[PDB]
Parts: structure tokens; sequence; C-alpha cells
């Protein structure tokens, strides 16, 4: 049961819980930026410089 | 300090649950929404209204503006 | 004189919420901007160096600053001098001043285009339907000396002589310059001229839609946990009677 | 006559505080005067205030009415303190004349 | 009397595991904290972000 | 020699029911206005009535034949 | 004392306002406007104090200063557009604000109303002068089209507006002296805020019943701190979306061009939180009958608390007052419609009719109606 | 960070304008507190001990 | 005052030399943080003396 885990672990005394939202918020980060900028970006295809800029990047 | 000075009250018992005992959202179908319906039913003749009034105002002055911009062939018939 | 034609609404690859600008049309319009409406055109706020990473390569933004002249100054014996431009000069003004500008537009006066698409109702649907607009003049009307008939400006006795047509240049990545091709690709440029954090902007609207979805349904849950207490809450009246 | 007689009983259900098990009194705003008179009521009918109020106050955080079997009827309605409130205001309104004298 | 006094019935409020008079609620209280406090560590996460 | 996707979706356009109602009543007013010597309307709500019309249907197919 | 929150000189303060500070169990969401405008006014002071450190109020350097913020400071573009619709946000939260008092009565405590008028006064004021900051076309010409109005007050008239200018015109003494007057004003609504809910604190919160809440009052934490925060994030959501989405939604495009003196705008409007005011300036042709209607559109406020008439607080339980409640905020959209609007018929018939029925449903009809009600009541 | 740039420049002045604008009204704040904390206690005198007796 | 590197210098020299009086409100604001901290110190040495630290 993680509810019953997590409870015992993190939520319980009030360090744990701190412990948990500050590991919890830099694993998100991470994750959650990633997964916006993965989205924005297909859903413009080709349109970025990110895509187009190898037709000019030739030195 | 505003508790304890506040009302002489008698005889009047409450009970209340833990809201770990609970459900946070409960009966959403059985009670919530009927509720929801109720409480708009009661009050959308009140509001409405106005509102409704208000908008046909609107469109009106708003045609009536541009409908004097037109022109009026009954003022080239002569010539 | 009254009466105003109002533009249509393209759909610009850039309008969605979350649509980004197109750079290769980006691109393109600052090609046309350089070689067509510069000519007349001031555009104070930007700068070659804006360019790169959005439109350009460093090494080709610098080319492109350097194909320029600035006047710098002053210099030991207090003269002002040439110099070939940097990346981080502006955009060259067409005139000193707005008095000379008009003086070689019969006075009309060439408006700065850095934020003209928000200077103007319609934005690029505005600009777009002016540049391919020009047409003659109904019945009944006369467009003075000097003036062009457009329909869709104020009036519609432009200062401005149609600048575009077909082929009046050609794009070095190979599109078909035609004439609605370009107005569309100076039109986009034009969009980001007034707003080069467009991008960013819609990046950003996406993540705080997500975060506001996530955490509001949140802190609706808990804010209803708390209140379960009194919600629920029942009550009596006991009196001894 | 028993013309608004009629309109009284539309009115008395239009404005829809017996929805909440609430007398027409117990609606009243608790200006210096029904202040006064609150203080003056029987402690039966007092406490009997105080529930009703406190009932109300409880339907209205939960966005509830009582089931309309509950709900109070115009002709049963109690007007318990208008009779206290006459007299408390006939007392002031002396003083003030008095005082004018 | 006190005594003729007893406490109405919240079936319709309790949640699922508490809903039942002769179970202990002990064996299920991890999981109903554990739950609600998973929501607020969520929501620190979230705002934090 | 080069085709400018605009000039034929005008085309195209003009040859619908609701432009060839507008242009038609363009055209009398062009007509009239031109036969006189001492009138002083124009045509504009006319030919902006047509334009409105024409111009609308072009942004709809316009942009599918650009880059 | 056996805990700290209630000894301490501070904490004591901050318990006693925002932790064991009885509310009413039953104030709905109408109660949130309070802490929104609050923190609204938190933020606008801070995006201010961030774009000031960028500004330069100079007619020859305003315009491109706030470009060059836009432009070149890291986020600036964010925090001018989240300062410029949290103008916005901030209006309509206080729209929101009064409204509910109305409805509700709360304008029987009195003096938490008339300090809450003169927030009102002095938020306007603000907004006044922050718009002209920019020194675009519509910074310029609105600073115009309203100083020019006080010229219209006989003998002190002429002197009155050339002193508010510092020279025969809105020029460049005039921008530098409202720059400081923006910067300042915010300050004294964060002052004159304490005041407003100190007087407030006297009584309690009211609620929506308009009866006494004594017998069930419930501590403002966590109750109403969690409904607040949840109220935050409920509206924030539509403004950052604005802000986000659609950045020049509500703003004038006149505002894109330097302000120039020798070129009228066609169209001279003020942001759409004015345009009521507007209209009722503009239904009086006369200049000084037009200013002074303007002043009493705020002015009113002041009256509200000497027009009840009910012998009941809030509007619960009265149907015919919440229809005209909300022939009022009818009245209301409708007048700000009309303010958007050339002065032209219909236009101008239809906006004195509202600016007519604006004073009469205030000054004339809710008393009446109150006075008719009790009588329905039998009283 | 301070400067807004490599040395003490334009950017530097704009911010310590606004700075010095509002610092101002801190001072004018916690003078506030300052006075607040004081009449929990009230004046100290120059002899240094209790004025109970003559106030 | 203007708060630009090109501007500042002349503002408060515009404002000594332009405004009514511009002069006098610049020497009182300039020795008035003299007087500030005159004050300061003699307040500050007052409570060391008599102990209104503690
Ligand atoms: C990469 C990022 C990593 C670094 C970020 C550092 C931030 C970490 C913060 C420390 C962790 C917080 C510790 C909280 C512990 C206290 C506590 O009890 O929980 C909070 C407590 C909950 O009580 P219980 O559910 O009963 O919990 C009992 C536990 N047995 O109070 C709360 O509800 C707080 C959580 C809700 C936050 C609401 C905020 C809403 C605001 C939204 C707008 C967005 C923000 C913008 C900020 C403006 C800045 C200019
Ligand atoms: C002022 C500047 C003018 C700007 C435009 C005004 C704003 C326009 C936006 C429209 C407002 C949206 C509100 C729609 C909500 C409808 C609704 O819920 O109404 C019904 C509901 C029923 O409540 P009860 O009688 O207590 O019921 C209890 C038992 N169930 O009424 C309410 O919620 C109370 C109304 C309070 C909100 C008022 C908001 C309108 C704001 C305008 C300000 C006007 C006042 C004077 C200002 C003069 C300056
Ligand atoms: C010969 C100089 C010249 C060229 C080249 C030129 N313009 Fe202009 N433009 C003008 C003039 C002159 C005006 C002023 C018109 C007036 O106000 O009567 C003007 C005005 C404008 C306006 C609209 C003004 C308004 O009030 O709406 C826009 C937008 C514009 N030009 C865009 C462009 C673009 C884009 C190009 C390049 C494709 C371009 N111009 C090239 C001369 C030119
Ligand atoms: C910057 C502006 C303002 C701030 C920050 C402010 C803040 C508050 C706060 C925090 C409350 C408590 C919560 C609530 O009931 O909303 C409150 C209550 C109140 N305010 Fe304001 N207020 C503002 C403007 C005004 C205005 C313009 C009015 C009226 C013209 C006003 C009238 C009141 C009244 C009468 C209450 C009583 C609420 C009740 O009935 O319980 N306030 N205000
Ligand atoms: C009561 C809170 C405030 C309100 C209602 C407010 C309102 C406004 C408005 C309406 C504008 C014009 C925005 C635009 O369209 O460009 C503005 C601009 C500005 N405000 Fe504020 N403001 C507030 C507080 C402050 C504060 C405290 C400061 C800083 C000390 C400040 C600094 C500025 C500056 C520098 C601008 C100019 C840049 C710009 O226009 O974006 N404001 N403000
Ligand atoms: C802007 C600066 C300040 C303001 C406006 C201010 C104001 C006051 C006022 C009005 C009093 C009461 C009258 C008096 O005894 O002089 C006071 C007392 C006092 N202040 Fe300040 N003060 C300031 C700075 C300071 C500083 C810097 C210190 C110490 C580092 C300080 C320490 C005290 C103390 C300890 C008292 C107690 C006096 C006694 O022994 O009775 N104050 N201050
Ligand atoms: C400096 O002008 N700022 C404008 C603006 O939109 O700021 C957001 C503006 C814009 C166009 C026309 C009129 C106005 C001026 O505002 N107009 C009115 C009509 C007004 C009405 C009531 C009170 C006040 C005041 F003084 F803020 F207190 C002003
Ligand atoms: C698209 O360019 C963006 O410009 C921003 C400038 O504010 C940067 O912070 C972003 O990282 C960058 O991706
Ligand atoms: C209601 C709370 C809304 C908070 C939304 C936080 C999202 C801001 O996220 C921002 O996105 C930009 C574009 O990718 C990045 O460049 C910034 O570094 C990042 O902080
Ligand atoms: O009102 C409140 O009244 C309290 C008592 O005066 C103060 O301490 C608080 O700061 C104030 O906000």
């Amino acid at each position: 049961a993680l509810l019953r885990q997590a409870y015992s672990a993190l939520f319980r005394r009030t360090s744990t819980f701190a412990l948990t939202v500050v590991l919890g918020a830099v694993l998100f980060e991470r994750a959650f930026d990633q997964g916006a900028d993965a989205i924005f970006e297909h859903l413009n295809e080709g349109k970025l410089w990110k895509h187009i800029k190898h037709k000019y990047e030739a030195s | 300090i505003h508790f304890g000075n506040l009302a002489r009250v008698r005889h009047i018992i409450t009970y209340s649950l833990s809201p770990f005992e609970q459900r946070a959202i409960p009966n959403i179908f059985s009670d919530a929404l009927p509720n929801v319906w109720r409480r708009f039913s009661s009050q959308v003749f009140k509001v409405a209204p106005p509102f409704l009034g208000a908008y046909l105002l609107y469109s009106w002055g708003t045609q009536e503006f541009e409908r004097l911009k037109r022109k009026n062939p009954a003022d080239y018939e002569n010539d | 004189g009254e009466l105003e034609l109002h533009p249509p609404a393209f759909p610009w690859s850039h309008g969605g919420p979350l649509s980004a600008l197109d750079h290769s049309s980006v691109r393109r319009g600052f090609q046309v901007y350089k070689q067509v409406c510069s000519a007349c055109h001031s555009m104070d706020y930007v700068a070659f160096r804006n360019l790169i990473g959005v439109t350009h390569t460093e090494a080709e933004a610098k080319a492109l600053a350097e194909e320029v002249e600035v006047q710098d100054g002053p210099d030991e014996n207090g003269e002002l001098f040439m110099r070939p431009g940097k990346i981080s000069d502006y955009f060259p003004k067409p005139y000193p001043n707005p008095e000379a500008a008009r003086a070689a537009n019969n006075g009309a006066l060439p408006p700065d285009l850095s934020y003209i698409v928000n200077a103007r109702h319609g934005g690029e649907d505005y600009v777009f339907s002016l540049l391919t607009g020009y047409c003659d003049p109904p019945a009944g009307v006369v467009v003075r000396e000097g003036l062009h008939y457009n329909p869709y400006f104020p009036g519609q006795a432009i200062g401005m002589a149609p600048p575009i047509y077909n082929e009046i240049l050609e794009y070095d990545d190979g599109t078909p310059a035609t004439m609605s091709q370009i107005a569309k690709d100076v039109c986009t440029f034009l969009r980001w001229a007034a707003e080069p954090e467009h991008d960013q902007r819609k990046r950003m609207g996406l993540k705080m839609l997500l975060i506001s979805a996530l955490l509001t349904s949140l802190l609706y849950y808990m804010k209803r946990h708390k209140w379960s207490v009194l919600k629920s809450r029942k009550m009596a009246y006991r009196p001894p009677k | 006559g028993r013309l608004m007689d009629r309109i009284r009983k539309w009115y008395y259900n239009a404005a829809g505080f017996n929805k909440y098990g609430l007398m027409r009194d117990d609606t009243l705003y608790e200006d210096d005067d029904v202040k006064e008179a609150l203080k003056r009521l029987p402690e039966d009918l007092y406490n009997e205030r105080m529930f009703r109020i406190k009932r109300a106050l409880d339907l209205s955080l939960k966005h509830r009415i009582l089931p309309k079997e509950q709900w109070v009827k115009y002709e049963e309605d109690k007007p318990y303190l208008e009779p206290y409130l006459k007299e408390v205001i006939r007392e002031r309104l002396e003083r003030e004349a008095w005082n004018k004298k | 009397v006190h005594n003729d006094v007893t406490v109405p019935d919240f079936s319709a409020y309790r949640r699922e595991d508490v809903m039942d008079a002769t179970t202990s609620s002990q064996t299920s209280s991890e999981d109903r904290k554990g739950f609600s406090y998973l929501v607020t560590a969520t929501a620190c996460v979230a705002t934090a972000y | 020699e080069l085709v400018d996707p605009l000039t034929t979706i005008r085309e195209h356009c003009e040859q619908t029911e609701k432009c060839v109602k507008a242009r038609e009543r363009l055209e009398l007013c062009d007509a009239r206005v031109s036969s006189r010597s001492h009138t002083e309307e124009q045509c504009t709500e006319e030919l902006f009535d047509f334009l409105h019309a024409r111009d609308h249907c072009v942004a709809h197919k316009l942009f599918n034949k650009l880059k | 004392a056996p805990n700290i929150r209630k000894s301490h000189p501070l904490l004591k303060m901050i318990n006693n306002s925002l932790i064991d500070l009885p509310a009413p169990s039953n104030i709905s969401a109408w109660w949130n406007f309070g802490s929104l405008l609050a923190v609204c006014l938190m933020t606008q002071i801070l995006t201010g104090l961030l774009l000031a450190m960028h500004y330069t109020a100079d007619t020859s350097l305003a315009f491109s200063s706030v470009a060059h913020t836009c432009r070149n400071v890291q986020y600036g573009w964010l925090i001018r557009n989240l300062h410029a619709n949290g103008a916005s946000f901030f209006f309509i939260c206080i729209f929101l604000h009064i409204g509910r008092g109305l409805y509700y009565g709360s304008y029987l405590y009195k003096e938490t109303w008339n300090t809450g008028v003169i927030l009102l006064l002095t938020l306007m004021a603000t907004a006044f002068v922050g718009y002209v900051l920019p020194w675009g076309q519509m910074s310029f010409w609105g600073a115009t089209v309203i100083t020019n109005l006080f010229s219209a007050i006989p003998y002190i008239g002429h002197t009155l507006v050339e002193w508010a200018w510092g020279g025969f015109s809105v020029d460049n003494p005039t921008l530098t002296r409202f720059f400081a007057l923006h910067f300042l004003l915010p300050f004294a609504i964060a002052g004159i805020t304490i005041i407003h809910l100190t007087f407030l604190h006297e009584s309690g919160s009211n609620n929506p019943l308009g009866i006494s809440s004594d017998s069930d009052k419930i501590p403002f934490h966590p109750y109403y701190s969690f409904k607040d925060i949840l109220g935050l994030t409920l509206m924030l959501t539509p403004f950052l979306t604005l802000a986000l989405f659609s950045p020049n939604l509500l703003g004038d495009p006149e505002n894109f061009t330097p302000a120039n003196p020798l070129v009228t705008p066609p169209h001279i409007k003020p942001e759409w939180y004015f345009l009521f005011a507007y209209a009722i300036l503009r239904s009086i042709p006369n200049k000084l009958g037009g200013v002074l209607a303007l002043a009493a559109s705020v002015l009113i406020l002041f009256l509200i608390p000497f027009l009840h008439k009910s012998k009941q607080r809030t509007m619960t339980f009265r149907p015919l007052s919440q229809t005209l409640f909300w022939l009022l905020v009818a009245n209301l959209l409708i007048l700000t419609w009309i303010g958007s609007q050339p002065v032209e018929h219909p236009f101008i018939i239809i906006g004195q009719m509202a600016s007519l029925s604006y004073f009469t449903i205030l000054l004339i009809l809710f008393p009446t109606i109150g006075t008719l009600e009790n009588k329905m009541l039998n009283y």
C-alpha cells in the first residue's frame, strides 16, 4: 500500500514532509519543463530556429 | 479577544466528523448538482432579464449606427 | 470621409495561442524589409544582434550589419566619422528626421515599423490587406495628385505608392516571390519586430495553463477537505422543555 | 383591505426566508431599537430565535435550504418581536419629544 | 436527559473504509491521511515550482 | 513568368453569388455616377460591399497556396 | 500568556486579523475580493518597482524607456504585461468588491465604507497618472482631455490647471510630477487599506443572510485562508491567460505611437474601467456640468449609507431590490459600452438615458423600493 | 547584479532613484513598529528607576 | 528630477535655477539629511548612556 508507506515515510514527520516537497519540486521541475518544451516544439514543427537552423549552420 | 464574548447561546448540540473520516466532495449527483440547478433556477429570472435587455439595446444601437452610415438612394434619384 | 473597409482574418501560422512564428517566413520577411521597405521605413527598435538565433546565424548577422556605414564619433579633433556596422547597431534610419522624410515622400511621413502591427487595428491582417489592396477609386471619388487609392486606408487615399509587385525581389531560399507571398512574409516579420518575445510568451502560456489546471484542482480538494467538517455538520435544538 | 392582503402572501413567498425556516422577525437588521427589543424577549423565545438563526447560517454555508415540508407558512409566521419593538420605539419617541420640550 | 442523545448517522458522508461500524477504522487511517496529505504535498510542489 | 495565387483566387471568388451580386450593384452605381454632372454620390459603399465579400472569400483559401 | 501568538506585540496583531479572527461561517465567494484586492495591490507595487527601475520620466525618453524595458530587460516584457493587465484585475476585483457591498448592505459599516470609497478614488488617480507614463498617443491625449476639464471650474479654473501641468499644456514638467504621484499613491492606498481593515475589525464581517453570525463563527484560518487561496488561483488563471495569450486585448493600439501634440487621435477613450464615467462625462454637453456629473458618478458612493430604508440588511430576501440591483449592473455595462462609442446618434441619446437611470436607481428607486418592501412585510 | 551592468552607469542610477524614493517609506513604517514596542514599556528616564510613582 | 546619466546633473541644476524656490528646497533636503544624522546620533548616544537598549 503506497498511500500508507507514503504516509509513514514521507507525510508523518513534518521534517520529512518538507524534504519530500523540496526533493519533489526538484524532480517535478526537470520533468515538467522537458515535457512542456517537448509539447510546444511538437506543436510547432519546422517553425522554430531550432528546426531550420541547419540550413545556414555550416561554416 | 473576540471568542467568548459573542452571543448568549443555549441548548444547541452539533456533531461533526474529522476531515479524514469523510469525503471531500460527497454525493455530486444525488445532492450537489440538483442544488446547483435549484440555485440557478431560482435566480435566472431576476438576473437574466436586464442583461438580455442590455444586449438588445446594444444590438439595436450598433445596427442603427451602421445603417445611418449607408446611403439612401432617395437622395440621388433626382439628376 | 466616413465608411471604412475592415480587413479579413487571415489564418496566420502564428495565430494559435500555442503556435509560434514560422521563422523561415520571418527570415524572408526581413529580406523584404531590408531590400524594399527599409528604403523609406525606419525600424528603430531592432538591432542586427536581435536576428541571431531567430532568423540568422551570428556570422550572417555580423555580415548584414557590416553592409552598413554608421556615424560614430567624435574622434580626437571632435569630428564625426563613418565606420562599418556592428551587430549592436540598430537598423539604419532612411532619413535624419521626419521633416527630411516628408520632404522625400511628398509631405507624407512613412512611420517607423517597429511597432506597426500593434499601432494599427487589424495588425498583420490590416498591413497585409493594405499592401495587396491597391485599386482604382470607385465612381464619384477623386484621389488628389500624389496620393494613391487604397480602400483599406482610412480616407482611402494613401501617400504610399504600392510598394510591392511580383518578383520585385528574389528570395535566396528559392521561394516564388509573388506579391501576396512577399506581403505575407514581411507581415510575419513585422509581427516579430513588434514582439520578439512572441514564442517565449506562448511557451510560457502553455506552462501557465498546465500548472494552473493542476494547482487549482489540488487546491480545490484541499479547500473542500477542510470545509467538509462544516459542510456535513449536523445540529439540533434540545431545550429542557 | 383584503387586496394587498394577498400581495403580502405573495411577497412573503417571493422573499424566501421561510425556506431557511426563519420568521419574518428573524430577518430584521439589528439596529438599536431591535437590539433593545431582543433583550426583552422571554428566554424561550430568545433561544428559539437563536437556533433558527444558527440553523439558517448553517444552511447558507452549505448552500442548501430546508425541505419544502419544513418551510414556514405565511399564516403560521410568528411576529414574536414586533410587539416589543413597537414599545421600544414609542418609549424612544416619548423621550425624544420630551427632551426637546 | 443526555442519555437520550445520540450522534446522527454520517453514512452519507463517511469515506468508504470507515463506513462499516464493526470494522476498526485504524487499519485504513494511514490510507486516508496518506491520500489527503499526498494532495497537499503535491500542491506544495506545484507551488514551489 | 510567374503567377500570384492571389490574382487566381481573386477571380475564382468574384465568380461567387455574393460577389457577382455586389459587383453588379457597383457597376450600376458606377454607370449612373459617371453619367451625370452635378451629383454628390460616390460608389465607395458599393465598392466596399464588393471588396468585403471578395476579400473575405480570398482569406479562406489564399494562405493554402503560399509558403 | 501561554502561547506567544497572543502575547507578542506583533504576532498578536497577525493573529487577531489573520488566524484567530472570528469570521461568519456562511460568507460566500463574494467575500473573497477583499483579499484579492490586497494581493492585487502587493503585486502592482512589486511589478511597479521593477518597472520603475528601468523607466525614465522625460518626454524625450519615456516611450523608448518602456520599449527598452520590454525589449532588453530580462523578462521586462513579462513584468510590463503583468503590471498593465494587473491594473485591470485590480479594477474588476474592486468593482465586484463594491457590488457585493451594495447587495449585502456592507455599507452600513459606515467607516469601513467611506475609507473604501477613498481607496477607490485613490486607485483611480493612481491608474490615471500611471497611464500617462509610457507617453504614447492615448497617454498624452487622455491626460490632456481630462486635465482640461478643470479649466471649466470658474475663477480658479485656468489657474488650478496650469498649476497641475506645471506649464501651459501637458508636457515634461507634467510627466515628471505624474511619475512621482504614481510612485507615491500606491503607498497611500496600502496605508488606507490598513485603516479600512481597522474599522472593519470593529464589527467583523457581515454575511449573506444579513443576520448576526455570533451564534456561528469560525477561525479565519484554515477556513478562509484556504478559501481565499483557492479564490486567488481561480481568478489568477483568467488573468494570466489574458496577459500571456492576448496581451493587447484591452489596450489601445494608439498607445504604440509616440505622443504627438500635433495629431489628435480620432477616438480618445479611456481604458475599460473608466468608460462608464467617461460616458457620464459626455452625457452633459456643457464643460462644467459634465465635470460635476463625472465627479458625482463616483462621489455618489458616499451617500449610499444614508439611502438605506429596508428593515433588512441584505437583498437576499428582497426580490424587488434584487432586480433593481441587476438593472443597475446592466445600466453600468451600457454606460461602459456608450463610453467606448463616438459621440453620435444613437449613442448620444442612449448615453443620457443610461446616465440618468444610473443616478435615479441609486438616489430615488433603491430607497423607494426599500420602503415599499417594508410595507409588503407589514412593517 | 547591483549595478545592472559592468560599472556604475545609467542602469544603476535608475534603480537607485527607485530605492531612494522607496526606503524612506520603509523608515516611516518601521518607525511605527519602533514606537509600538516602545509603548509596551513606556519611556525610560535619566535616573533609571521606575517612574510609575510620577507620570 | 530626471533619473538618467545624461540629464541628472542638469535636472538638479534646472531645479535650483528655474523652479520657484527649487534652490531652497534642494538646500533643505541636502542639509536636512545632516540634521537627520546629527539627531540620530544624539538619539543613539542617549540610549547608550541611559540603558534604553535594555
Ligand atoms: C517610397 C517609400 C516607401 C516604401 C518603399 C514603402 N513605404 Fe510604406 N509608407 C510610405 C509612406 C509615404 C507612407 C505614409 C502614407 C500616408 O500616411 O499617407 C507609408 C505608410 C505605410 C504604412 C501604413 C500607414 C498607416 O497609417 O496605416 C504601412 C503599414 C507601410 N507603409 C508599410 C510598408 C511596407 C511593409 C513596405 C515594404 C513592403 C513599405 N511600406 C514600403 C512609403 C513607403
Ligand atoms: C484597494 C481597495 C480595497 C482593499 C484592499 C479592500 C480590502 C478589504 C478586505 C480585505 C475586506 C475583508 C474581506 C471582504 O469582505 O472582502 C474588506 C471589506 C469591506 N470593504 Fe474593502 N477594500 C477595498 C476597497 C473597498 C471599497 C472601494 C469599498 C466600498 C466603496 C469597500 C468596502 C468594504 C466594506 C463595506 C467591507 C465589509 C465587508 C462585509 O460586508 O463583511 N472596500 N475590504
Ligand atoms: C495601485 C497600483 C498601481 C496601479 C493601479 C498602476 C497602474 C499603472 C498603469 C495603468 C500604468 C500604464 C501601463 C501601460 O499601459 O503601459 C502603469 C505604469 C507604470 N507604473 Fe504603475 N501602477 C501601480 C503601481 C505602481 C508602483 C507602486 C510603481 C512603482 C513605484 C509603478 C510604476 C509604474 C511605471 C514605471 C510604469 C511605466 C511603465 C509602463 O507603462 O509599463 N506603478 N501603472
Ligand atoms: C528614523 C529613526 C528613529 C525614529 C523616528 C525614532 C523615534 C523614536 C521616538 C519618537 C522615541 C520616543 C522619544 C525619545 O525617547 O526620544 C524613541 C525612543 C527610543 N528609540 Fe528611537 N527612533 C529612531 C531611531 C532609533 C535608533 C537608531 C535607536 C537605537 C539604535 C533607537 C532607539 C530607541 C530607544 C531604545 C528608545 C527608548 C528611549 C528611552 O530610553 O526612553 N531609535 N525613538
Ligand atoms: C491620462 O489619461 N488616462 C486615461 C486612462 O485610461 O487611464 C487608465 C485616459 C485615457 C483616455 C481618456 C481619458 C483617460 C482618463 O481617465 N478618465 C476618466 C473619465 C476618469 C473618470 C473618473 C476619475 C478619473 C480620475 F482622474 F482618475 F480620478 C478619471
Ligand atoms: C498560476 C501559476 C503559474 C506559474 C507558471 C510558471 C511557468 C513559467 O515558466 C517559465 O517558462 C519560460 C518559457 O519556457 C522559461 O524560459 C522560464 O525560465 C520559466 O520559468
